[PDB]
């Protein structure tokens, strides 16, 4: 019973996710922003 | 049905649905066929696997125990047992038989016949406690079905939200089909949590709460039958048995 | 009220509100109609379904036990229980009656009365332990209402959250200004978690803590009335009973 | 509907990982018992207890008239071995607390065998959901690392979440549900054995027939 | 609940991280109302207001 | 790390945790937390290996010299529970009664240490949920600034810090301390159970080799 | 696979787990942890069948040669628990006291194995929560500088790999080891209970058929 928190936290976060996904859905991502993170990510992933 | 369940369900509907209707919702907005099939179909499946069929066919008796209207009969049988002890102190054991030969409580009737037939006191308790613990096991075997159903359904919810995300995330670039898809990620959570916490787990608690009251009356009748065999004096019989009453 | 609860509730309100104000906010934005009605209405509905009505009518006595200030003068009754043993030793058991005509503790009175009437030791243990078991069962049955209120309220928080989002997204018709509307929907999770962990589960804990503190004093009185029957010496009586005191 | 919901690399992570966790978690001689475990889980009852009682009941009547010497008519070897052996401990050379002790050790052994079957399925059903998460996180680490266009990010993440769906569904529809049925049939088999211990001891006490059916029927639903 | 639910700590973790990703990606991108409009009517019919 | 520290997220989690233990227990219990920690971090200098030799010597003195010679030795012994035990047997009290009086003291010590641990077990049960409360009060405020993704990122980042304090304090401080109290309780109850078989074997007059055999089963 | 090693994620998850376990247990427990693993992974040399024949032999001896003959049969026997048990019966000690002396060794061995498994089970409880701490310290860093400063990718990694270490270590190393320790204690304790039932049956002088029938209940 010391684990009560995780079973509610889970739901809270989950509800946020599903909303935010939808939010992003009706938005457009400038390529410049994407590249800096995607190119920065791959090489830093140790690729 | 039963007064506390009737007040509970009325309060439940006015809270959950009546709150949503104040802020201008629609009842048909909370129905989604795919979410109901995943959560309730998934729950029913996990239950039919996890128990033999002769257990599943007992669920009517489980509900009938949970919502049995309450009876005060314990307060009557206390007087009967004391009267029988009063007879035992003063009269031949034939009176304990013929005083009981029409009695409505079967467990008491059988128990008294065991002492008038002259069976030994530490043998009588070994048949009476056998008859009790069979009744205790029957009610536990009812409650475990609802405790299982209320354990599976939440997780089938998470097997609904993820099977909802796998639809939405698949059509990110199509806002025309995102709408009907995102609904599953909400509603499958809602059926998973609401069924567990407003139907299954409350019923399980109430079966167990009514079982404890059934068993206490049997435990009182046992101390009754044994005190009649001992020939204990009426005031002390009243004093012992009254500890099982409130 | 119990002094620890008074300090506790002041600390609780100052921590929650003092934190919420310090990071910027006003209290009138933290109160919401539909969220309170769903979370508390749903909790009440789940508890009413979960228990017979005769249990729910005892809930006031749960609070009266929980916030009882600790008078308990076990250190005073110890001197009575020791002294009564000396009366049996010097003047025989029949002199005990005069010492206990009027004693405030009814459990002590009944125990001594069974001993002066000369009941057998295994019988006086049996008849007294039934009273302790009845008191222990009564206090457990108080606490389960608060434990079950505490396990439903968080999940009603989630249901109140999801119904909030369903209405906002449903009739969204809004100018990309959803931030306020979405935000309010999370107030139901705040009421669900706060009520469970600052009211229901803490009250349950205190009921169980005060129950154990009371049952110990009854178990002391049991060793008190058994000891006067066996006729132990004063030093051994004072040695035994002290093990039940902190 | 079934639309592209089968992915191999996701079944291999979940089931391969579950098998790895279970093989580490138990000695080999446990694993070789799983065939018996699943047969106990999904095996017809064809309960005859309503018959074993009749036999146990009848035997009492023989002892009351005919001496224990003629109680050896059970040497026909009633199909239930426990009853055959039990009554062969009531044949002379024995005493009541010793007959109880030898019989009750067989029951305590059989209760421990069935629990040891079910514990494998309980543990398998706990490891599988957690491996699902490992499969998902391994998938996400591969995608995010090598991201091309923002356009395909959506579809890729979806094929990655299937590990989780395989894991959680496997646990709550296969492993944990079986574990329940193994244990639920064990508590029905042990109950019959405890009844016979009631039969064997009572006959040795030479109790009256009518009481015999009252003691035994207590165990019968 | 028993230890069977011990996987919940982890599940939380997965979503929390996923949340980091999508929220992270959302901030960088402003919204084109046209997409916003279609969704608002795409959902309006579904929840039936 | 001056960006990982906070005022308000610490006040909601720690103040909320304190409010939840103060409501949850009587006042007289809360004043015992110092003694709980003093048990948990009691430096180990234990001498069970010394008391075993004392008990064995006492037995063979009782079996040779008669029970009344026991009185002289027990007076100076530092272990109060052992002293009282022998004093009962010097008083010639009956064996089922010596067991009863001694076992009440062991049960009382086991119950006291359980009552110490439960404060930390419950503190570590509340603190994660106060993290969730502190988080959600952050999000309710921030989601107001959703319009500008300029500050949404930085704002959310600080809102999750309440989760971090709630989980870190629970799993690195409260639940570990609770575990250590229980671990060091058992290793003190064991010593009392050994003293009990010591005192009873002195009363039965069993020979030194058998006493040394029985008592060593409580030692590692 | 070269991309799955991440220094800061290992330090948060394993350093956190080590810290939580060191707070949770006295040092004299942790110094015995090697013996936990050596119990888990030793081969099954189990020879219960070999001993069973020895006890049956001693019963047949005890009925015929007298109790004093048993000493010569156990004089150099490899199983110490059997040796001590038989010797207490040749020395003529009473049944309720030879029961009481033997059961204390079994209880000590059962407690010694549980003390090993709990350290492993605890490590498997903490490491997943260090996962959450590693993730959230990561999210606080990522959302802190969401200006595509080019550092987002490196910090997203830590947030993923801390999950992977926390979950994989718990469910492939620590918690799996724990199950084996508990399952292999239940081999040894069962064999000890068989040897006890052997020694008591030899003292009561039960015949070979009764001895073999009783002892078989502990074998499969």
């Amino acid at each position: 019973p010391h684990d009560r928190w995780m079973i509610t936290y889970a739901d809270l976060i989950t509800l946020l996710l599903i909303f935010f996904v939808m939010m992003y859905a009706m938005s457009r991502l400038d390529a410049s922003k994407y590249e800096e993170v995607t190119s920065s990510l791959q090489t830093t992933f140790q690729s | 049905m039963d007064i506390a369940t009737l007040i509970g369900l009325i309060a439940g509907a006015v809270a959950i649905i009546g709150g949503f209707l104040w802020e201008g919702g629609q009842i048909t907005g909370l129905f989604q066929g795919t979410a109901a099939l995943i959560v309730f179909g998934g729950t029913i499946a996990a239950v039919l696997i996890s128990y033999p069929m002769h257990r599943i066919r007992t669920l009517p008796a489980g509900i009938k125990l949970a919502f049995k209207p309450n009876r005060s009969e314990v307060n009557e049988w206390l007087e009967d047992i004391v009267e029988m002890s009063m007879v035992a102190r003063r009269e031949g054991v034939l009176a304990l038989e013929q005083k009981v030969l029409d009695h409505p409580n079967i467990f008491l009737r059988e128990g008294i016949q065991l002492v008038v037939d002259g069976t030994d006191q530490p043998i009588v308790r070994q048949i009476m406690e056998l008859d009790i613990d069979a009744k205790e096991q029957e009610h536990d075997n009812y409650a475990k079905l609802f405790e299982s159903a209320g354990s599976y359904a939440p997780t089938m919810g998470i097997i609904g939200t993820v099977m909802g995300l796998i639809q939405v995330l698949g059509h990110l670039t199509d806002p025309s089909q995102l709408g009907p898809s995102i609904a599953v990620a909400f509603i499958a959570t809602l059926y998973g949590v609401a069924s567990a916490n407003l139907i299954f787990l409350p019923i399980a608690s109430k079966i167990r709460a009514k079982s404890a009251e059934e068993i206490l009356v049997m435990e009182m009748i046992l101390e009754g039958v044994l005190s009649v065999q001992n020939g204990d004096n009426a005031l002390l019989v009243r004093k012992k048995l009254n500890t099982y009453i409130t």
